[PDB]
């Protein structure tokens, strides 16, 4: 994931207190600014572009409250139920596929840093990242488990085509270190920081660009 | 029609629809197919996925997302029927991942773990495989970031 | 192995992107107007995240670090 700074709270999120009323009385569209805009318009769990999202509550009402109308427990989730298909992935699976999961188990991309935790391979797969041992090792297998960030065809199938069109342009930028001074290459490496930032998988081409 | 695709080679498959709808302009075509291949030449508006439930029961039948005329085979057989590109039941298919994970390992330099593993993808894809294309350009790669760090630590410290 | 080509041949779309790269290598580097219409007829066809709007936009990426070394020529020009 990227870190997405939770910012400050919406204020419709006020009106409606979980327990008293069920999450449905507040409307998604009213939560998602604050969520859109920390995300960017993508999903805190796999960077899947807001073309198919929802509000995804980190630990589901149901098995842990935690305060259902907090609106730190409120993700700009991916996927959607209400028009119908076939997810499996992220937040949808995260509630009803995975199963069995521990909520304090996985990575909060608003407070802990997933660029120390998760390694994004060229070949389009996360794997937890080097050194990690015991208790950090196993958070960061258990959340991509359960978010099957390895998992569905058309994430890892798609991030590592995402990944692949650029290895060409990284080669050709690596190549030129000594025709071009300091100043001058990493200008270049902040221009290339820039374009990731308007694409749809943040990390993975960030990782494939620098380490 | 049913199982258009039947019987088939791909590249019979690349021309199978085109012809049908060359020879027989205003017939109404409702077809069922399971290969990407014939996909790959029908429009996005045109397909209809049928995923049922545990009961059979489907609801709508629901377009893909991405367009499907000019996509590459892989590229529908991965986004559109949840099928790997690669194997996935094979040791083979996972010796660049294997092997791009033990250059991290090491900071990115061919070690002997790496080495093993380079000239295992070397004697079973061959020199002018895909394969050993991608790890001479990973192996590349992981040497010009190590010079960059180096650099970039030179200017900032 | 089974001698057929990744994308149809009978589909006018299939050879939208190898037009691109040698509509874009015709002027070397910079997305000209033929260029440019090329890749506005990919991004409407194909989606705005697909393969080969991707791919697309690395060609021009890639011949925008290298025309920048031929205005790097330009700094040793003449
Ligand atoms: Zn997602």
């Amino acid at each position: 994931m990227r870190e997405l700074a939770r910012l400050e709270r919406p204020e419709i999120l006020d009106q409606y207190i979980a327990g008293q009323n069920d999450w449905m009385e507040i409307d998604q569209s009213a939560v998602w600014p604050k969520l859109t805009e920390m995300q960017g318009g993508f999903c805190a769990y796999c960077e899947c572009r807001l073309n198919r999202c929802h509000i995804e509550h980190f630990r589901p009402r149901g098995k842990f409250p935690a305060l259902t109308f907090i609106w730190n427990n409120l993700f700009g989730s991916c996927g959607d139920s209400r028009k119908s298909g076939g997810w499996s992935r992220c937040g949808i699976y995260k509630d009803n596929g995975a199963g069995a999961y521990n909520a304090d188990d996985l990575i909060k991309p608003d407070e802990e840093n997933p660029d120390d935790y998760l390694l994004f391979l060229t070949t389009g797969e996360v794997v937890p990242a080097i050194g990690l041992t015991g208790r950090a090792l196993k958070k960061a297998q258990e959340t991509i488990r359960v978010f099957n960030l390895n998992g569905d065809i058309k994430l890892f199938g798609s991030r590592r085509t995402a990944v692949q069109a650029i290895m060409p342009n990284v080669e050709y930028l690596y190549t030129l270190l000594e025709e071009f001074d300091e100043d001058d290459w990493n200008e270049m490496l902040r221009d290339e920081l820039e374009k990731i930032e308007s694409d749809e998988y943040k990390t993975a081409l960030k990782h494939a660009w620098t380490f | 029609i049913d199982q258009i695709e039947l019987h088939l080679h791909p590249k019979w498959q690349q021309e199978v629809i085109l012809n049908l709808r060359s020879a027989f302009p205003n017939i109404q075509f409702i077809i069922t197919t399971h290969s990407p291949i014939v996909l790959s030449t029908i429009e996005k508006r045109c397909i209809r996925e049928f995923e049922p439930n545990d009961d059979g029961d489907q609801s709508f039948l629901d377009s893909p997302d991405m367009q499907t005329k000019g996509s590459e085979n892989a590229q529908i057989l991965e986004q559109v029927m949840n099928v790997h590109s690669t194997p996935p039941g094979i040791a083979e298919s996972h010796w660049l991942g294997n092997f791009e994970l033990l250059l991290l390992d090491n900071s990115g330099e061919l070690d002997n773990h790496s080495q093993v593993l380079y000239d295992q993808i070397k004697a079973h894809f061959g020199i002018d495989s895909i394969e050993l294309k991608k790890a001479d350009s990973l192996i590349r790669i992981n040497k010009m970031k190590n010079k960059l760090n180096k650099i970039r630590a030179e200017k900032g410290k």
